[PDB]
RNA sequence: AACUAAUCCUAGCCCUAGCCCUACACAAAUAUAAUUAUACUAUUAUAUAAAUCAAAACAUUUAUCCUACUAAAAGUAUUGGAGAAAGAAAUUCGUACAUCUAGGAGCUAUAGAACUAGUACCGCAAGGGAAAGAUGAAAGACUAAUUAAAAGUAAGAACAAGCAAAGAUUAAACCUUGUACCUUUUGCAUAAUGAACUAACUAGAAAACUUCUAACUAAAAGAAUUACAGCUAGAAACCCCGAAACCAAACGAGCUACCUAAAAACAAUUUUAUGAAUCAACUCGUCUAUGUGGCAAAAUAGUGAGAAGAUUUUUAGGUAGAGGUGAAAAGCCU
RNA sequence: UCUCCAGGCAUACGCGUAUAACAACUCGGAUAACCAUUGUUAGUUAAUCAGAAUAGGCAAUAAUCACACUAUAAAUCACCUAUAACUUCUCUGUUAACCCAACACCGGAAUGCCUAAAGGAAAGAUCCAAAAAGAUAAAAGGAACUCGGCAAACAAGAACCCCGCCUGUUUACCAAAAACAUCACCUCUAGCAUUACAAGUAUUAGAGGCACUGCCUGCCCAGUGAUCACUUGUUCCUAGGGACUAUGAACGGCUAAACGAGGGUCCAACUGUCUCUUAUCUUUAAUCAGUGAAAUUGACCUUUCAGUGAAGAGGCUGAAAUAUAAUAAUAAGACGAGAAGACCCUAUGGAGCUUAAAUUAUAUAACUUAUCUAUUUUAUAGUAUAAGUUUGAAAUUUCGGUUGGGGUGACC
C-alpha cells in the first residue's frame, strides 16, 4: 500500500509536499534504523544540469539572474532561485551568491583558459588546473551527482587529451570528459560543520532516532597452537 | 521384528540372520566362529584351528533363531549332490 | 464483541458509512454537491377512471370457477394469428416474408415496451 | 494496568480486517471462506 | 403416610450392499465496509510436503501417510548406518448375485453423528463448540400414571467411653475385643500419595513355536503348501489416561512496540526566553497502608514525578512468528 | 418540604431498543419498594445539523491578534485558457439511564462549553463488645522507636559522601535504577541516482563505540659524517657485483558546576515512632429482616498425661478425666488449607543462547573450467546454465560414566 510520494513528472518552482518514511520500504519494514519523526518538510525540485538551454532556444552560453538565496530544509547547502528568460528554476548556491547577481552559463570550450568567477558553470576543459569547482557530473549531459554539499570544493588536478582529473572531497582521484559541466567556487554554507546540536531533543526534530541500547582473524593451524 | 506387515498381513524374516547361520531340518542351527579371519599372525595354530570349524547353536539361540525367520527356511530342501544331505536328520537319538 | 448475526444497515456503523434502504434512484448528484431530480426518473402511477366499472373486491359464492386452463403459446397464436393465415391461404396470398402482416415482430428494438429484455415494471 | 478490555471496538476496523472483500483478497482467505461454507457456519465473515 | 428425585421409547444414527452424475429448485438484492438499481478503480493456485516418530541416542535410513486388479509365486529375489527395517516381478488363478433398492448374534438419549445445531455460547480472527425430549384412542376427555426404591433431607437434635463395629446380653448405649481403605515404599504403617457422597460411563488386542480336541493318513489340504507320521481344521495371546516439545498451513498490530498520513490539547504565575522554574488540567507510577476469590485476573486511599515538549492524546493505515518491533528490560506482538 | 454531596450538558466513536406507556410479578436487579425484568402497544420527522463534465497553462515570499519584530526545526483547491452542459430535493443518520472491562464492576474512555441555573444521596432496622481498618485530640518527654525517622508531625529547613553530565527511557502485572538513550568526541564502511538510504552526494550517508571540557603522560617515525657523503635496509645477478630507498599510538587524573521520587550520612525542627498508652467519631462487628458464595471434606461417637515410634499420637500401651447441646472470642495442634515457590538428583526428556562441537551450507561474495555470445590472430572480454574452489547468512544434531559442595586432577 506504499506509494512513493516522488511521482510529479514535470519541473516546478512550487515546493512539493513530502511523505517521510521511517526507514521503511514499500514493503512495510525497517530497512534502514535511526529515521522517524522531524519536522514537516517540503520538496524544492532543484535543477542540477546547469547549462540547460530555455525551451525553443539554441544551445549557446546564457545568463541568468540570481531573485533571492533560500534556506533549503532538505540539503545541508542553501539554494538560490534564479531568473533568467522566462524561465525559473532552483540551483544549488555556492559560497559567496548573492541576491541580484548574474550568473553565466557556458557551453563553449574555451581553447585558452576562461576567467574564473564564481557560480557560473563552464566545461572542465574551459576551466584551468586547479581552480576549485563543484556540482560535477560523472557523464556529459548527465547532470552534478558529485560535491553538491554544503562548503565541499573539488580540485582540477590535470587536463589531459579529453580528460581531466578532478579530486573529489574524500580526497578520491575522479576521471571525467572535458565536456563535462561543473560550476566554479565551493558550496555555501561553508560553516555547516561548526554547528552544535546541542541537545538531543534537537536531532529528533532532523528527523533522527535515537540508536539502540544494545551493546575475528581465524588463526591458521600452524599458529592455532601459539595464539 | 515385524509380526504383520502392512502389505501382506505377514511375519518378516530378519536378514541378518539368513546371511549368517544354516538350518539343519532337524532344529540344529550352524554357524562360524567370531573372528576366524581376523589377525591370524598373532593366533596360535590350534587357537585357528577352533576358529576354522563350524559349529552349533545352543537351545536358546535356536529358539531366537527361529523367532527370526519363517517357515520357508525351515523346509525340506532336495539339493542334488547337497554336502549336507547327511546332517538333516538326527540317528540314534533318545532323549 | 461485535455482533455478526445482524444485518448491515446505515444506521450502524460512523457516520461517515451510509447505504440505501432499496428505494429507486429518482436523481443524480452533479458537481458542486448538488441534487438534481429527473422527472423521467420518477415513477407514474397510471390510475383509470373507475366511474361506472360493475368490478367489485369480491365474488358471488354462487358464481362458477371455470376449469383450469393457463394461456399457452400454442392457445394465444390459434385465437389470434392461425384465422389469418388460414383465410389467406385459401386465397393464396400468404408469403414467409410477410409474417409482420399477421402480427410478428421481427426485433423489439424500438418499441417503448419490449418484450425481451423487459424495458417496463409491473 | 488493569488488562481484558484489549478490544477497542471500530467498525471500519472490523470490516477491514476481517470483512467480506478482505476475505476475497486473497487465495488463504478463500480457502478460509471455503472452509467456513463446508462446515455450515451461518456468519462466513463480519 | 414425602420432598428432592426415579422409571420410559423413538427422534435419529452406524456399517455394508446396490447405484455415477446430470437438482442447477419465484421476484428482487449481493464481490461496494457482500447481499447498496448504472460508469470512478481492473482481474490470476503451487516449484520437491515437512516434522513428529522408529532405530531404545542421532546424523544415511523409518511400512501406511505418498492408491492402480484379487489369490499364489513370497515375506522369496533383491534393497538397507547389510542395523532398525524395506521388498518386487516373471508367471499362474479369477464370468460375481447380475434383478428387481437389500441386509444386521449394529446403537437406543452420558449410547449412536458434534447435532433438537455447526445453533446458543466462547474467541479480534482463523477457530472451538454444548445441553436437552417422554399422558391417552381421544385434552373438542382440566396433563397420565408408576416407584420400602440413589446420594441429600424431613418425619424424629443430643445424653460419660473413644476407626464406631464385633462377641454378646433380659436390655439401644455401659462390659470385653479391636492402630480406616487403596497405592507404594525392604515383606514395615503413627509413613507419603489418592478418595465429600450418589448414579452412569471408564483400561489386555494379534497365532511363529508349543498344548488340547477331531478328519484323513505315507500322505494331508476345495490349485500354488508341508511331509523320513505327517498334514488339515477347531480351541487357546500380548491394557488405559498424562508432558514439555517438533513440523506444515492458516489467523492475528481495535492490546502493546515502532513507524506513516490527517488532526487535537496545554490555565495561572515567574524567567538569563527555554528538552528553564512554580503548579493545575493532563500523562506517569516513587513510597506507605488497605485489598489479597478484591471494586479490580494489578485496584483503592494518601503521598509523590513530568507538566511548550525526546510532551501528551485522537482517527485511519503499515510491519507477522525461520518473523516483526525494541532510547536491550532478551521487553513487547489481544 | 427539609438535610447534605459536587462533573454536568452536548458531540464523536461505540452500542442496537436497554427508549416511552400499559399489563404482569414466573426469570433478571446480588434485598424490598419500584422497575433496568416478562408480555403487548407505541417511537427517532431536516435543502440549513450529519453522511453520500473534460483537456490544457501555472506558482520563490509560513504561523504566532501579523504590525514592529526576531527566529529555526523552515511550516496548506485557487487563478487563467478553451470545450460541454443551460434549472434541482430524492436517499441515509437522529430513541435511551447506552460503550470496553464475564456483572447495574471504587477501573479504562476523545473533543466543545460551562462549575452549579445542571446532576445527585454516604445511613434496610437496631446495638455501642473484642480484634481489625480510618479520622481527630495528647499531661511530662521528644527518635529513648526501628534493620532504617517507616508512618505520622503545630515540621516540610541546612549540609556532605558514592553513582550517573543534564531533561528523557525501561522489566503492562514484585526491580524506575548506578542500566538504556543523550549532546560532544572517536573508529570503521561507501565516489553513487528513479520504491528504503534519497528525489540525498564525503561539511553526505550507514555501522558501532564512548560523558563532555580543559590538563598530563608519549608508542613513534633508518643511522654516521651533515640540500649533502658512507654504513644499513630491500631486491636481484653471481662474497663479489648491479638495482632501489626519498606532530602523535596507548593512556590516565579531573570541567565542577548544575540536576536526581537514585544509594548512604549528619544537624535543626517536628512529632503517639517510642517511654506508655488513652479518649471520641466512622467503618466493621454483634442482634433483627431479605438475599446468599469460596477454598475445603476417607469415615468420625473428633479428650489430658507418661510411654512407644521415623525429632513425630485425639485414635496404639499404661494411668487419668468425663451429663448433653448452642452463642461470642483466642490461634498451641490437626507436618492445618490454597500458588506455575525454594533446594538437590534422575531421564541415552526438552528448549534458548554461545562458539574454537560434528555434519552440511546454488544466503551472499569471489574465482577456475566448460556452455553461449560477440569480436578478435589466436587472444580478449562478457554469461538465463552445469561442474569445481574459496569464503560462511544460516540449518541440523549432541552434551558417556566414576568422582560430600566445588575446583581440580584423575580414573573406565
Ligand atoms: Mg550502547
Ligand atoms: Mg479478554
Ligand atoms: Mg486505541
Ligand atoms: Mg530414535
Ligand atoms: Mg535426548
Ligand atoms: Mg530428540
Ligand atoms: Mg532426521
Ligand atoms: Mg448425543
Ligand atoms: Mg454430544
Ligand atoms: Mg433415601
Ligand atoms: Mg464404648
Ligand atoms: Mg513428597
Ligand atoms: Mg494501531
Ligand atoms: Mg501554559
Ligand atoms: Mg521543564
Ligand atoms: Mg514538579
Ligand atoms: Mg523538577
Ligand atoms: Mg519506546
Ligand atoms: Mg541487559
Ligand atoms: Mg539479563
Ligand atoms: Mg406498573
Ligand atoms: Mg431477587
Ligand atoms: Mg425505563
Ligand atoms: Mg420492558
Ligand atoms: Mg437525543
Ligand atoms: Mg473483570
Ligand atoms: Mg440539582
Ligand atoms: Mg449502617
Ligand atoms: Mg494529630
Ligand atoms: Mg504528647
Ligand atoms: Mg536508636
Ligand atoms: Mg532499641
Ligand atoms: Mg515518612
Ligand atoms: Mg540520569
Ligand atoms: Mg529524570
Ligand atoms: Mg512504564
Ligand atoms: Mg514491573
Ligand atoms: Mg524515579
Ligand atoms: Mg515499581
Ligand atoms: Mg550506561
Ligand atoms: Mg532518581
Ligand atoms: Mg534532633
Ligand atoms: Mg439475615
Ligand atoms: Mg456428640
Ligand atoms: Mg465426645
Ligand atoms: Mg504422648
Ligand atoms: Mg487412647
Ligand atoms: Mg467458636
Ligand atoms: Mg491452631
Ligand atoms: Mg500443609
Ligand atoms: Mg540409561
Amino acid at each position: 500500500k506504499f506509494v512513493s510520494w516522488k511521482s510529479r513528472t514535470k519541473y516546478t518552482v512550487k515546493p512539493v509536499k513530502m511523505r517521510k518514511s521511517g526507514g521503511r520500504d514499500h514493503t512495510g519494514r525497517i530497512r534502514v534504523h535511526g529515521i522517524g519523526g522531524g519536522h514537516k518538510q517540503n520538496y524544492r525540485m532543484i535543477d542540477f544540469l546547469r547549462f540547460r538551454p530555455e525551451k525553443e532556444k539554441a544551445p549557446e552560453p546564457f545568463e541568468e539572474k540570481v531573485v533571492v538565496v533560500r534556506y533549503d530544509p532538505c540539503r545541508s547547502a542553501d539554494i538560490a532561485l534564479v531568473a533568467g528568460g522566462s524561465r525559473k528554476r532552483w540551483i544549488i548556491a555556492t559560497e559567496n551568491m548573492k541576491a541580484g547577481d548574474t550568473i553565466l552559463n557556458s557551453n563553449h570550450i574555451g581553447r585558452m583558459a576562461v576567467a574564473a568567477q564564481e557560480g557560473d558553470a563552464h566545461p572542465l576543459g574551459a576551466l584551468p588546473v586547479g581552480t576549485l569547482i563543484n556540482n560535477v557530473e560523472s557523464e556529459p549531459g548527465r547532470g552534478a551527482q558529485y560535491i553538491r554539499a554544503a562548503g565541499t570544493c573539488g580540485v582540477l588536478l590535470r587536463k589531459v587529451n579529453g580528460t581531466a582529473i578532478i579530486q573529489l572531497p574524500s580526497k578520491r582521484q575522479m576521471q571525467v570528459l572535458e565536456s563535462c559541466t561543473a560550476t566554479v567556487g565551493r558550496v555555501s554554507n561553508v560553516n555547516h560543520n561548526q554547528r552544535v546540536i546541542g541537545k538531543a531533543g534537537r536531532n529528533r526534530w532532523l528527523g533522527k532516532r535515537p540508536n539502540s541500547g544494545l551493546w575475528k582473524i581465524r588463526p591458521l593451524p600452524p599458529m592455532k597452537s601459539y595464539v | 521384528l515385524t509380526y504383520c506387515s502392512t502389505r501382506k498381513g505377514k511375519r518378516k524374516t530378519v536378514k541378518s540372520v539368513v546371511h549368517r547361520f544354516l538350518r539343519l531340518h532337524s532344529g540344529l542351527w550352524l554357524r562360524r566362529k567370531a573372528g576366524y579371519k581376523k589377525k591370524l599372525w598373532k593366533k596360535s595354530t590350534a587357537r585357528k584351528k577352533r576358529l576354522r570349524e563350524f559349529v552349533f547353536c545352543s537351545k536358546t539361540q535356536s529358539k531366537l533363531l527361529d523367532k527370526m525367520t519363517t517357515s520357508f527356511w525351515k523346509r525340506r530342501n532336495w539339493y542334488a549332490g547337497d554336502p549336507y544331505q547327511m546332517y538333516h536328520d538326527r540317528t540314534n537319538l533318545r532323549v | 464483541g461485535a455482533d455478526r448475526m445482524s444485518k448491515w444497515t446505515s444506521k450502524r456503523g460512523p457516520r461517515t458509512f451510509t447505504k440505501s434502504r432499496g428505494a429507486k434512484k429518482t436523481g443524480i448528484y452533479t458537481s458542486d454537491r448538488k441534487f438534481v431530480q429527473i422527472k423521467e426518473m420518477v415513477p407514474e402511477f397510471v390510475v383509470p377512471d373507475l366511474t361506472g366499472f360493475k368490478l367489485k373486491p369480491y365474488v358471488n359464492y354462487r358464481a362458477p370457477a371455470g376449469i383450469d386452463t393457463p394461456l399457452t403459446a400454442k392457445a394465444l397464436f390459434q385465437e389470434t394469428v392461425a384465422p389469418a393465415i388460414e383465410k389467406d391461404f385459401k386465397e393464396g396470398t400468404f408469403d414467409a416474408n410477410n409474417l409482420e402482416k399477421y402480427g410478428f415482430e421481427p426485433t423489439q428494438e424500438g418499441k417503448l415496451f419490449q418484450l425481451y429484455p423487459k424495458n417496463f415494471p409491473r | 494496568r488493569a488488562r481484558g478490555n484489549e478490544y477497542q471496538p471500530s467498525n471500519i476496523k472490523r470490516k477491514h480486517k476481517h470483512g467480506w472483500v478482505r476475505r476475497l483478497s486473497t487465495p488463504a482467505g478463500v480457502q478460509v471462506i471455503l472452509r467456513r461454507m463446508l462446515k455450515g457456519r451461518k456468519s462466513l465473515s463480519h
